[PDB]
């Protein structure tokens, strides 16, 4: 949602969730495989809970296969960090815009 | 005029601030709770745990 | 770098909103001579006003 707040910078006044838990920078970690990065924060935490409530004593193909996935929740974890801080780092400068822009106002 | 225009702006600012704000609290929070989650995917790497564990 | 780059982002549209300025009126006191006018572009900084002071 974008608003004016002055004669003429407008801002974004809010970003939609996807863009939150949904998305990646454009720097994410490729895939070893280079198949594809997953990109939902939901998505792979679940991936990863199934993957642990899974027996694998002594069971090779599951032992590994579970190994894999967790690897794969790892690097995407620290994508969605990136792209959260991101974020943070965008809403810092609109803070300090807003702050600037008020005392001209006044 | 010019002074209503003023004005409007203020209360422009104002909102937006409120609500900017609200978000930067909340992804503070979000940014913790990815960390201490990528925390214990670093655990889970352990290849020694047993099944209950 | 990008992050910085979304901070840049910010202080530059911040700028090019002060290039905008208005006049006591309305008007654009940052358009030089014609006031009565939008002065800038604000994709890349294309300038629209007077041709003198």
């Amino acid at each position: 949602v974008t608003q004016q707040v002055d004669s003429a910078r407008t801002m974004v006044i809010g970003h939609t969730g996807a863009q939150i838990f949904n998305s990646i920078t454009s720097n994410a970690v490729p895939e070893p495989d280079g198949s594809d990065s997953e990109k939902n924060l939901f998505v792979m935490l679940d991936t990863a809970i199934a993957a642990l409530k899974t027996p694998v004593e002594g069971n090779n193909v599951e032992k590994e296969k579970a190994a894999a996935a967790i690897d794969k929740t790892n690097r995407g974890l620290k994508n969605s960090l990136n792209n959260v801080l991101t974020v943070r780092a965008e809403l810092g400068t609109q803070l300090s815009e807003l702050s600037t822009l008020d005392s001209l106002g006044s | 005029q010019a002074q209503a225009q003023n004005s409007q702006y203020a209360l422009a600012r104002t909102f937006a601030t409120q609500k900017v704000s609200l978000e930067e609290s909340v992804l503070s929070q979000v940014t913790t709770a990815i960390q201490t989650a990528q925390e214990k995917i670093v655990y889970a790497g352990n290849g020694t745990l047993s099944d209950d564990d | 770098r990008a992050s910085l780059a979304t901070d840049l982002q910010g202080i530059r549209d911040q700028l090019m909103n002060l290039a905008n300025s208005t006049d006591g009126n309305g008007r654009y006191i940052f358009a030089g001579y014609k006031t009565e006018a939008a002065p800038f572009d604000q994709a890349t900084g294309g300038y629209h006003g007077g041709e003198k002071s």
